[PDB]
């Protein structure tokens, strides 16, 4: 061995495995999805209760970068909402300067380049993180882009990260988004996270939802209480 | 042939070998991709396919072709984190030589400033060399289209036909068997000469949705990227 | 970031500074080149073989001008080359602005070298792997310097580098006296050159740069052939 | 001070005078005033005379660094952009005023810098202290596409307007003709004012200047 | 970070420290210069290494610096790291003279450049010099010196000593013949042919394997003169016609 | 092999804030002990040699007129802590024309106690017991290389310190007097050291709230070892 | 003004084949004098000069980092130095102090070693260098220096007649001179050897 | 900026770099000093030159100021650095506080230059130790030593280097109350002492005495002579 402990050391066959023993820390997190409707961008979060003794609203894994961009995290969570203040200061200084909202190919380009740079020395680790981007302009529509510990993006009509990543977009491609709203895409996220996380190694969840459009006007905010009841009223019909 | 931490940073091996560079060569291979550029009499081609293999991610988001000038576009081969962050470092240096000399830059003079910061990468004993490749095109007056190639050791030279990455060795033997019979090279011919390069090395014989060809020519030196459309054009009239 | 700010390049139990023997090796693996001074000018040789047909010879050059008058050849790796060629070019720009006067080429040897020993003591870096040919008619007598990655320089007459140096120097020493003329020189650095190279030696397959009191040129490939023809 | 220059149909023409007076009086009556930048590119200089020379140097031998470089042919805009960025760094504080021509690939160009930065592309300039007296020269008889020998005869005429109507000027004329393929620099076109011949004999001999104290060291 | 490190600063468990000693075992091979003063004058005998018949032999000297107006060292060792330091002690010797106004002693010139080369053994996790190096030398507080600096960074004033690869055989020799203050600059020169006479082990005595230079003070001159390989031969058949008498008569 | 001086323990205490604590296992032992009338405050001193002048050592020192100190463990390195502690009751006293308690001159030293690293190099091997009368009554204190400070009532602190805080819980009350509490720790360093007790191996130092910090000498010491 | 805190003056003229300097050796502070043997001229090598007139600080002071740099620079090559590059020096010593300016105007004379021939140049205190081929003047007492070498100067002079003309020149241009005079001395050198005299001048 | 821990503590808790720097303080020659009670006294042993060589750039035994003397064991290269910087605070010293140097600051600022070098990044601890005699004000001779971890600390007579303690054994059998009576008589308490050492047959002895109105004073191998035949013959009467 030897040829792992630096970020600073190829391989002998040429790759970096503390970018891949990395990645592995992104698999213990939980599941967070993502799909993009018609005009919007809807994420989604299953969160473990791991205790009774927590709040209801504690340690969001779902944060809000600017007005208009969401961010939805999966990984090491001191880890995330350091990459999240770094985001959030850089749309800042994109206002300040360029004097209008950043579009979405230059923020996760911006983002990936900052979580690239710890990949070259020794100094410094890898970021735990894997995490999604998502917003809506009514110049440019719906952005969906997801940033791996590695520095790569890409854009995605609906996406997945966590433990059950294959076994949760093996349902996403059942959908039909390029056609849907975002009012009924709400009923639709939660049933597909419904169906993962078998009760025997979890004993309870919570739903976090997010939500982004012109339904919302361009902001991103969280889902009102009673669409989200109305998806958990639509969660025990899976069992037929 | 090993002596000290030879393998693990960039220092001499007793044999005059440094190991850490040619450990990153075949770290362009990971990536399971191979591009082939060509170049015309009066234009420059670059050919590269494209895999995408979900239907949930953004066809339009995984280009491996970039434009760094106006007049001068670029492949990329290799791991995809460290290719755009060298494409970053190709638009910056562009804009400073028109900023400090008030004309565009030769294409080859770009690649020397790229090979010359690649070259301190493996000349310092503490960064990662950045394991990917580079290939440019560009109309450089009085000297009509130039292909130029560089690797992460910081080599480059100029070529008049090209490949890199998996297949690569397999793709040089089939061009220069093409090049020494001295056939003069039209527009369609040079197009038609790198389609089937890729299309006989790869046994694929492809349908229009999984290729992507960047040209320059001297009629209109813009770096332009074709239609789907007009590459079904030169596909069809392949096959006779 | 910062550095490491250590040296890498210790002595060894029995004396010998282990990475300049090891960066030896590496010139040694270069290829062949041969430079010859005789009595009004200075021959720099090498050998250029591409790898395939696919390559364009015409577009990078091992024979380079540092100055009106000095030229530079080499014997070792590609890209450890260009550094200390950019790095020497502003060397003779910093004579020039001082004292509005061409450097002369005991002292450009004097500037590159000490480059080369302060980068093979300082932390964090491996030494360079090339060694040097460095040429120029400076006041009338030529002049033939030649550098080693360890950070000396030498005075020769004629010598040679890169792959069977060895088999290269007994045969300058049979062959090299001290008078003869420039052309006379260009015809034996040929010949030493044709004891290692393939079989076809063509016009493009070797580069040759003289000095005069004219100045430092580089031989273009046309003349490049007639030199090439009536030889051996 | 008199610098001008024009464009004709092929090339370029330079002219300048070769006077230097510190205060009103005249200290040097051969300095030139015409440089080197690359061997297609010439300047000429006026205002403080130690600045435009060590301005003239630098931007000289960053361009020898260049085109080295390069491999290739320098251009008249590469210059012109050195040279208004670093004038412009410095705040005016750098007294140069110049005369940029040269015949690159794109053919002759003619520029004027004014040592804040402020530069212009022109037909013909004129910079000095007996800058107004040539440009009247000018004004009065330009005419496009001219041939070099009307192009040599103008800008001479136009130097010696500044002579003998400027306190600050006035010797030999320099002139420089850069072309596609040639270059003829030349200092002494004309001598339009000479010295007066001596009439008294003035003439010492030995023995006529009372000595304190000699030494005599010899050398070999 | 610091698994890749190693340490050239620390001692050794024994007490003494181990990377000096590397460097001045390194000093004993690889050249051989030899010093010797006892009246007006003082000489550096320097034994020439690349004798190759391929050379230009120019640069005035090859082993021997003039340092200042009025004094020059002979150095060994490791050649490349000998031009850092020669053109280092040469501008101390200038520093001393823009400040003062006068030419710098021999002794303090060799105490400066000391400190500078002690430092390195000391702290900044630095490879040492490998490099020793002779001083002769003239001034007006003491007349014609003769140093002799170690890669350690401690110095000593002598009469004779030699740093060559058989130094130790030298220095048994110079201790057996010998006289305090009466070997003028002709015996001294006699002496000195003899000793690497022995050391060198080819024979016969090249003149182009010997570097000859001498210090002879006139008198605002101090003459450094490095003296010709026409006047060599002719020294070394001296001793070698006084050398057939004195076996044949014993 | 080598690990950095920064590492935590699997356990999860560090190492070498461990190992200091045992480096002050090797100095000489000292005994303070806090009684309302007054602190005093004892010490050995190892005499190793005949030769050695027996007053150029000390290890009580004062900090202020009412402040003393005694020091254990390595003793070149102490000497960095008192003059740290000197200039910041200076600065209290230059500011607020006042004199800095004794609770806080402590804490200001271990703020400095565990500040080593790589960046702006190892823990300070010595231990402290701080002595000295401020507004709220005599106290006393004792910090550790750890940076960690708790007021004592009798602390033994030394190579022989767990043999001597034994014999010391067995002594102290709550009401004793400053004549016998000077009294009492002399029969424990009579316990414990090497040679025999007399008018040089120890020294002595007590801080009263009317006086100020005042200390033995070898005349007015050896009546109570007279009458011990 | 700031040049005339001290006065000087210094004149160099060229010959057939030899070049002569000359100076002034009054040191004073703007009425008073102080002593009468400053030194002015320095030698730069053999066969080679230089004078320094202005501020005397900053004649002390150049002339000693001038000779700083070229000891440096005479030890690192073998060789003297020519004529020509020793004006290329002192003007990049001077440029770098361009907004610190040293209040002086150098005068370099000799002749240039392997082909012995003469040179003469003079530089202002910013370093714009100006080579001449009859004389050049620096000091205080300037224009009339101009009025005795425009009118005394040949072309070709043996140093004889070289001697006898810029002593002349210098004995009439001070002695008109309020804050330069209490005597002259005057270099003149040649291939074969090199002569100082000191002249019989007015001390009034 | 190397910056690297050097001296780390260890499992048991010492320091290994100090005390392997004082090993290399028992290897070197053998100092030995004395203090009377007008007078001082010391002097190295084990001259041990090559006899046919120069002499006086040797010295061991040199003068911070006009009251202080100061001598040395350990190797001498990292010494006359640490002389060199004493030489400096010594004299900035007077440019502040009006007095010329007492001994028992010299002595704080030469431990307190070690004890913080002990304690940085990348620096190895110095190899020495030494002895600074001298006469303050008032007329009170003393000494003391320095230990490479910066621990000053008095003494009346003290030797360092290799054969120290055999030394050090000998000299408290030795020093008696009537030994400092008279300055030579305190002068051959040294020579029987460093004859009781590494060889010192006279001739690699070099004493150097002050009598607290002096400079450094020298005695040439005259006296050194003249001691050990007077000593000796002394041994030789009683024995």
């Amino acid at each position: 061995t030897g040829y792992d402990l630096s970020a600073s050391t190829f391989s002998p066959d040429g790759r970096v495995f503390q970018v891949e023993y990395a990645m592995k820390a992104v698999e213990n997190s939980s599941t967070a999805i993502g799909i993009r409707c018609k005009d919007g961008v809807v994420f989604g979060v299953e969160k473990l209760v791991l205790s009774k003794l927590y709040e209801e609203g504690s340690n969001k894994r779902l944060f809000n970068v600017d007005r208009h961009v969401g961010m939805a995290v999966a990984g090491l969570l001191a880890d995330a909402r350091s990459l999240a203040d770094i985001a959030r200061e850089e749309a800042s200084n994109f206002r300040s300067n360029f004097g209008y909202n950043i579009p979405l190919k230059h923020l996760a380009d911006r983002v990936a380049m900052y979580v690239h740079a710890y990949t070259l020395y020794s100094a410094v680790r890898p970021f735990g993180c894997s995490f999604m981007l998502g917003s809506y302009s009514v110049n440019d529509g719906a952005q969906l882009y997801m940033i791996d510990p590695s520095g790569v993006s890409y854009g995605y009509w609906g996406c997945a990260i966590g433990k059950a990543r294959q076994a949760a977009k093996t349902e996403i491609e059942k959908l039909q988004m390029k056609e849907m709203t975002c009012r009924d895409i709400v009923k639709e996220v939660a049933k597909i996270i419904y169906i993962v996380h078998d009760e025997v190694k979890d004993k309870a969840f919570e739903l976090e939802l997010s939500w982004v459009g012109e339904l919302t006007n361009g902001r991103h905010e969280i889902v009102p209480k009673d669409i989200r009841e109305e998806a958990e009223k639509y969660a025990k019909e899976s069992l037929k | 042939s090993s002596a000290g931490f030879d393998r693990h940073i960039t220092i001499f091996s007793p044999e005059g070998r440094l190991y850490q560079v040619e450990y990153a060569f075949k770290a362009i291979n990971q990536g399971g991709l191979t591009s082939v550029a060509v170049r015309g009499k009066d234009c420059a081609v670059i050919v590269t396919q494209k895999k995408v293999p979900d239907k949930l991610l953004d066809s339009s988001t995984v280009t491996h072709l970039f434009k760094i000038t106006e007049n001068i576009g670029c492949v990329m081969t290799g791991m995809t984190a460290d290719s755009r962050s060298q494409v970053q470092r190709a638009r910056y240096e562009a804009a400073n030589w028109k900023y400090k000399y008030g004309y565009e830059i030769p294409v080859d003079m770009l690649c020397k400033r790229i090979a010359d910061i690649s070259q301190v990468y493996t000349q310092n004993a503490e960064m990662r060399p950045l394991g990917c490749c580079m290939i440019l095109i560009g109309i450089d007056e009085e000297q009509g289209p130039q292909v130029y190639k560089c690797d992460p050791a910081g080599y480059y030279c100029g070529f008049k036909a090209t490949a890199a990455g998996v297949k690569q060795t397999e793709s040089t033997s089939f061009l220069e068997k093409k090049v020494k019979k001295k056939f003069d090279w039209t527009f369609e011919q040079t197009v038609e000469t790198a389609i089937t390069c890729l299309s006989t090395v790869l046994s694929i014989d492809f349908k229009p949705s999984e290729i992507e060809v960047g040209v320059v020519t001297v009629e209109n030196p813009k770096f332009r990227i074709l239609t789907e459309a007009e590459i079904d054009a030169h596909l069809v009239a392949l096959a006779e | 970031e910062r550095g490491y700010s250590f040296s890498l390049t210790t002595f060894s139990p029995s004396g010998k500074l282990v990475q300049i023997e090891y960066a030896l090796a590496a010139v040694a693996g270069g290829a062949p080149s041969v430079g010859i001074k005789a009595a009004n000018g200075v021959v720099l040789a090498t050998e250029k073989k591409q790898k395939s047909i696919l390559y364009d010879e015409r577009s990078v050059h091992k024979v380079e001008p540092i100055t009106k008058h000095i030229g530079l050849v080499y014997s070792g790796m590609g890209p450890d080359y260009r550094v200390l060629v950019h790095r020497a070019r502003k060397l003779a720009q910093q004579y020039y602005l001082v004292y509005q006067e061409p450097i002369p080429t005991a002292q450009l040897v004097q500037r590159v070298a000490s480059v080369m020993q302060e980068y093979t003591q300082s932390g964090g870096v491996r030494p360079f792997g090339v060694s040097l040919l460095i040429c120029g008619w400076n006041e009338g007598r030529p002049y033939l310097f030649q550098s080693d990655p360890s950070g000396a320089y030498f005075a020769w007459k004629a010598t040679a580098m890169g792959k069977n140096y060895v088999n290269g120097k007994t045969f300058l020493e049979k062959r090299y006296n001290e008078d003869l003329e420039l052309e006379d020189a260009i015809h034996t650095a040929i010949l030493t050159l044709k004891e290692s190279f393939e079989g076809q030696m063509t016009e493009d397959n070797i580069e040759v740069g003289i000095c005069n009191e004219a100045g430092f040129r580089r031989l273009t490939p046309t003349e490049v052939k007639d030199y090439l023809a009536a030889i051996a | 001070t008199t610098i001008a220059g024009v464009v004709y149909k092929d090339g370029i023409v330079l002219g300048a005078d070769t006077r230097a007076t510190e205060g009103m009086v005249v200290a040097d009556k051969n300095c030139s005033k015409i440089h080197f930048i690359s061997p297609n590119i010439y300047c000429c200089g006026a205002g403080t005379a130690a600045d435009t020379d060590m301005t003239t140097q630098l931007i000289s031998s960053n361009l020898e660094l260049h085109s080295l470089s390069t491999g290739r042919l320098p251009r008249v805009v590469t210059a012109n952009r050195m040279l208004k960025q670093m004038l412009f760094r410095y705040q005016g504080y750098i007294g140069a005023a110049l005369v940029l021509g040269g015949v690159d690939v794109t053919g002759p160009h003619l520029y004027s810098i004014y040592p804040h930065g402020s530069t212009d592309k022109l037909p013909y300039v004129t910079m000095g202290s007996g800058s107004l007296a040539a440009m009247a020269v000018f004004e009065d008889k330009f005419r496009p596409d001219m041939e070099e020998e009307e192009a040599k005869n103008l800008v001479s005429e136009a130097i010696a307007a500044g002579i003998f109507n400027d306190l600050g000027s006035g010797s030999n004329i320099d002139l420089c003709v850069i072309s596609k393929n040639k270059l003829d620099f030349l200092r002494p076109y004309t001598v339009p004012n000479k010295k007066g011949t001596r009439l008294g004999r003035y003439r010492c001999e030995k023995g006529t200047t009372a000595v304190l104290t000699e030494k005599i060291t010899p050398l070999e | 970070s610091r698994r890749y490190d190693s340490r050239t600063t620390i001692f050794s468990p024994e007490g003494r420290l181990y990377q000096v000693e590397y460097a001045m075992e390194a000093i004993g091979h690889a050249g051989t210069c030899l010093g010797i003063l006892a009246n007006d004058g003082v000489l550096l005998a320097a034994e020439r290494r690349n004798i190759h018949k391929l050379l230009d032999e120019v640069f005035f000297s090859e082993k021997i610096y003039k340092l200042n107006e009025d004094m020059a060292c002979s150095v060994a060792g490791i050649t490349s790291d000998a031009n850092v330091l020669t053109n280092e002690l040469r501008l101390i010797a200038q520093r001393y003279l823009l400040q003062y106004q006068e030419p710098i002693p021999c002794e303090q010139l060799v105490t400066a450049l000391c400190d500078i080369k002690q430092a390195y053994t000391q702290f900044g996790g630095k490879r040492p010099f490998g490099v020793s190096l002779l001083y002769i030398g003239w001034d007006k507080h003491y007349g014609f010196q003769l140093y002799q600096s170690d890669p350690s960074g401690n110095y000593g004033g002598w009469k004779a000593t030699c740093i060559g690869n058989n130094s130790a055989a030298a220095v048994s020799m110079l201790k057996q013949d010998y006289k305090e203050g009466e070997m003028t600059l002709k015996s001294a020169l006699a002496l000195a042919i003899k000793v690497l006479n022995k050391t060198m082990d080819v024979s016969k005595l090249s003149a182009e394997k010997v570097e000859i230079a001498t210090l002879t003070r006139e008198n605002g001159k101090t003459v450094i003169r490095v003296l010709k390989q026409k006047e060599v031969e002719q020294l070394i058949k001296k001793h070698e016609e006084e050398e057939a008498k004195a076996e044949r008569e014993k | 092999y080598d690990r950095g001086v920064n590492t935590f323990s699997p356990e999860g205490r560090l190492f070498q804030v461990e190992y200091a604590i045992e480096a002050i296992k090797l100095g000489s032992t000292a005994i303070g002990i806090q009684t309302s009338e007054g602190v005093c405050l004892a010490v050995e001193k190892r005499i190793t040699s005949p030769l050695m002048e027996p007053s150029s050592i000390e290890k009580i020192v004062e900090i202020d007129a009412h402040i003393g100190c005694a020091m254990s463990g390595l003793i070149a390195d102490a000497k960095t802590l008192i003059d740290k502690a000197r200039v910041e009751t200076q600065n209290h006293w230059f500011t607020y024309n006042e004199t800095m308690t004794v609770e806080s001159v402590t804490q200001a030293v271990s703020n400095l106690a565990l500040q080593f690293g790589e960046e702006d190099s190892r823990p300070f091997g010595v231990a402290l017991l701080f002595g000295g009368v401020d507004e709220k009554g005599p106290q006393l204190f004792h910090m550790d290389p750890s940076g960690t400070f708790v007021q004592c009532d009798a602390r033994a602190i030394g190579s022989a310190s767990e043999g001597a805080q034994s014999s010391l819980q067995e002594v102290y009350h709550k009401s004793m007097t400053l004549k016998e509490a000077i009294k009492s720790s002399l029969i424990i360093l009579k316990q414990v050291m090497e040679e025999k007790l007399n008018a040089t191996n120890i020294e002595l130092a007590t801080v009263q709230p009317g006086q100020n910090f005042h200390m033995f000498t070898k005349e007015e010491l050896e009546e109570v070892i007279k009458d011990i | 003004s700031i040049m005339s805190y001290n006065g000087g003056a210094v004149m160099a003229m060229k010959g057939k084949n030899c070049v002569a300097i000359a100076a002034d050796r009054r040191f004073g502070i703007q009425a008073q004098m102080v002593t009468t043997d400053f030194q002015k001229i320095f030698p730069m090598g053999d066969r080679l000069y230089i004078g320094l007139a202005g501020l005397a600080t900053d004649v002390q002071t150049v002339a000693q980092r001038l000779k700083f740099r070229l000891n440096l620079y005479e030890l690192k090559e073998g060789r003297q130095i020519k004529p020509y590059t020793l004006m290329s020096m002192v003007a990049n010593l001077l440029y770098e102090k361009r907004f610190g300016p040293y209040y002086t105007e150098p005068v370099i004379a000799g002749l240039d070693p392997k082909t012995f021939k003469p040179f003469i140049c003079s530089l202002d205190l910013i370093g714009c260098p100006m080579v001449t081929d009859d004389f050049v003047v620096s000091g205080t007492c300037a224009e009339q220096m101009y009025g005795m070498c425009e009118s005394l100067w040949e072309p070709n002079m043996d140093p004889d007649h070289l001697f006898e003309t810029i002593s002349q020149a210098m004995l009439n241009a001070v002695d008109r001179d309020a804050v330069s005079g209490m005597g002259v001395i005057v270099h003149i050198i040649e291939k074969d050897k090199i002569t100082t005299r000191t002249l019989k001048a007015r001390m009034d | 900026s190397y910056d690297r821990a050097i001296t780390v503590f260890s499992p048991d808790g010492h320091l290994f770099q100090v005390e392997y720097a004082q090993e290399a303080v028992k290897k070197g020659s053998t100092a030995v000093g004395v203090r009377g009670r007008d007078i001082v006294v010391l002097g190295v042993e084990k001259k041990s030159v090559a006899k046919l060589q120069d002499e006086r750039t040797v010295r061991k035994i040199c003068a911070l100021d006009d009251n202080v003397c100061m001598a040395f064991a350990g190797l001498t290269a990292d010494a006359r650095i640490v002389i060199n910087r004493a030489r400096v605070e010594c004299q900035s010293h007077r440019l502040t506080v009006e007095d010329p140097v007492t001994v028992e600051y010299i002595t704080r600022y030469i431990a307190s230059l070690k004890q913080r070098y002990t304690q940085s990044n990348g620096r190895r601890p110095f190899g020495i130790s030494a002895l600074i005699v001298g006469f303050d004000f008032d007329g009170t001779p003393r000494l003391y030593q320095t230990d490479p971890s910066g621990t000053y600390h008095a003494w009346k007579a003290n030797a360092i280097g290799r054969g120290a303690k055999s030394v050090r054994e000998f000299l408290e059998k030795n020093y008696t109350d009537e030994a400092i009576e008279t300055d030579d008589l305190t002068i051959k308490l040294v020579i029987k002492a460093l004859l009781e050492v590494v060889q010192s047959g006279g001739k690699n002895i070099e004493l150097a005495v002050m009598r607290r109105d002096q400079s450094l004073k020298i005695l040439n191998p005259e006296e050194i002579e003249k001691y050990v035949a007077e000593i000796e013959k002394e041994k030789e009467e009683n024995e």
